[PDB]
Formats: C-alpha cells, sequence, structure tokens
C-alpha cells in the first residue's frame, strides 16, 4: 500500500541512511572503506528504480559494503579493490586531448574541469547509461550514478557533518554545486603540491554492471 | 640538463637531471621539492605513464621537456 512505503527518490530529492554506527569507519580517510562502500553503491544503484532508493536500501549499501570491506582485508581494480567483487566492469574514460591523461588511467581533473568531465560522461556516445563514476580526492570518495534521463544520483558515504550517508537526485547545475561543497577549493599559505593535488584534484573511474 | 614538471593543480617545477636518471630518481627529486611520495606520482610524457625502472633516455626525454604529474588519489 502507498501509505506503508518508505520515502524514496520516487518522491523526494534526498534520502538518508538510518544507520550511523559505521560512521567512524566511513569517515576515516586513513582507511579505504569509504571507497569500498562507494563501489557497493554503484553496484546497487545502477540497476535500481527511484522507488527502491529508500533509507533501507542505503542501509543495505552500508551493511553489505562493510562486509565486503572486511572480506577484502582478510587475506581489474579501482584503488586496489577488485571490481569483480562488486559485479562491476570498468570502462575506459579519460580527458584524451589533455596532457595529464594516459590510456588506462582514471579521468584526472580539478574543480575547474569537473563540468567538462560530466559533459563527456553524460554523453551516451562516450559511456552507456546507466553508468557510475567513482570519484576520489585524497580524503573522500563519492559515487555519481548517471541515470537514464541523463540526470544524476549523488551518493555520499560521509553524510552531512560526517553523519550517516545520503543520496541526492541532481541535475547538472545542482551536481556541480554539490561537488563544489564536497570537494571545496582548499588553500593555506605554504601548502605544498602534495596537499594541493590531494585536496584540489580528483580522479574518476567509470563502472557499469 | 633541465626538465620541467607541471602538476595538475598548476605548478611548474624545474629539475636538474641527467638522461641516465631513472624515473624513480626523478620522482625522488620531485619529493624533495613538493613532498609527494614517489609511489603516488603518475608522471606522464607523450600520453604514457612512465615506469620507475626506466631512464629519461629510454623515453627520449630531452632537455627542457615538460613532464605532467598527477597524484594517484587514495580516497
Amino acid at each position: 500500500m502507498p501509505e506503508e512505503e518508505q520515502d524514496s527518490l520516487a518522491a523526494f530529492s534526498r534520502i538518508e541512511a538510518n544507520i550511523t554506527q559505521y560512521d567512524p569507519l566511513l569517515d576515516n580517510a586513513g582507511k579505504s572503506a569509504c571507497t569500498c562502500i562507494c563501489l557497493k553503491a554503484a553496484e546497487m544503484l545502477l540497476e535500481a528504480s527511484p522507488d527502491q532508493v529508500n533509507a533501507g536500501l542505503i542501509d543495505d549499501i552500508l551493511v553489505e559494503g562493510v562486509a565486503d570491506y572486511n572480506r577484502f582485508k582478510v587475506g581489474t581494480s579501482v584503488e586496489n579493490y577488485e571490481l569483480n567483487t562488486f559485479e562491476l566492469k570498468r570502462l575506459e574514460f579519460r580527458d584524451v586531448d589533455n596532457p595529464f591523461s594516459a590510456e588506462g588511467n582514471p579521468y584526472a581533473g580539478t574543480l575547474d574541469s569537473f563540468a567538462k568531465m560530466m559533459e563527456k560522461a553524460s554523453d551516451s556516445k562516450d559511456l552507456p547509461k546507466p553508468v557510475a563514476l567513482v570519484m576520489t580526492k585524497s580524503n573522500m570518495t563519492i559515487t555519481i550514478v548517471i541515470r537514464p534521463d541523463g540526470k544524476y544520483w549523488l551518493f555520499d558515504p560521509h553524510g552531512t557533518n560526517g553523519k550517516g550517508a545520503y543520496i541526492e537526485s541532481c541535475n547538472t547545475d545542482e551536481l556541480i554545486k554539490k561537488i563544489k561543497e564536497i570537494f571545496p577549493k582548499t588553500s593555506y599559505p605554504g601548502m605544498t603540491e602534495d596537499e594541493n593535488l590531494g585536496f584540489n584534484s580528483f580522479e574518476a573511474y567509470a563502472v557499469r554492471r | 640538463m633541465q626538465i620541467f614538471v607541471k602538476t595538475l593543480t598548476g605548478k611548474t617545477i624545474t629539475l636538474e637531471v641527467e638522461p641516465s636518471d631513472t624515473i624513480e630518481n626523478v620522482k625522488a627529486k620531485i619529493q624533495d621539492k613538493e613532498g609527494i611520495p614517489p609511489d603516488q606520482q603518475r608522471l606522464i610524457f607523450a600520453g604514457k605513464q612512465l615506469e620507475d625502472g626506466r631512464t629519461l633516455s629510454d623515453y627520449n626525454i630531452q632537455k627542457e621537456s615538460t613532464l605532467h604529474l598527477v597524484l594517484r588519489l587514495r580516497g
């Protein structure tokens, strides 16, 4: 019955996990669990309909993603994760006419080139839809699902203020705005290029089911 | 001889090198100037990511060439 359904992306623009108990792990940039969970999110969201994306589904991303994180710790890759574990396949995606790119490397850019990247990614000439981008800086990973209509689901395992995890439905302008808030331009006097690159560039991997 | 390294975030560094220098030697010189661990440096020249065991010469990198540096981001 409709009155018994959880709120979902079929009727709202932002859906939040209920589970917070993993947040010390997800928020720890000294670990790669945030990336594992972004890969689980791509796995699960690529073939979801909006009405399926409720708090319970995000909870499942966290629970199942932490299990695969643990399984990896005991004993084709993205940041050392085997994509087969997530039933994902990697697609070649880079800024070809750009001197920082090389065949087989992820798409490298800065905030100033994020919109251009999305323009290429959202072009079914370049990547089929749905397709997901797993996007990293030195201290955070997100997943951007490119949906059939060409709009986006942004999955953020950090959550607002580090608490929980959320998915937002975005058009292009909204996505750019959100990425500027999650990947903000960062500076302080004396900052070396190790931190300039770590905070102010990104790499993005394209994955599909 | 001098070569240049341009980082993705917009800085141009000058290095003093010899053609016999290995890519790993070059990465150590970059670490000396900007603190970047060599294992996280992607050095790009003519669209190839350079391998640590080869030399500048093996890649026909000559004086006043510019290499392009991307940080392998860990997430």
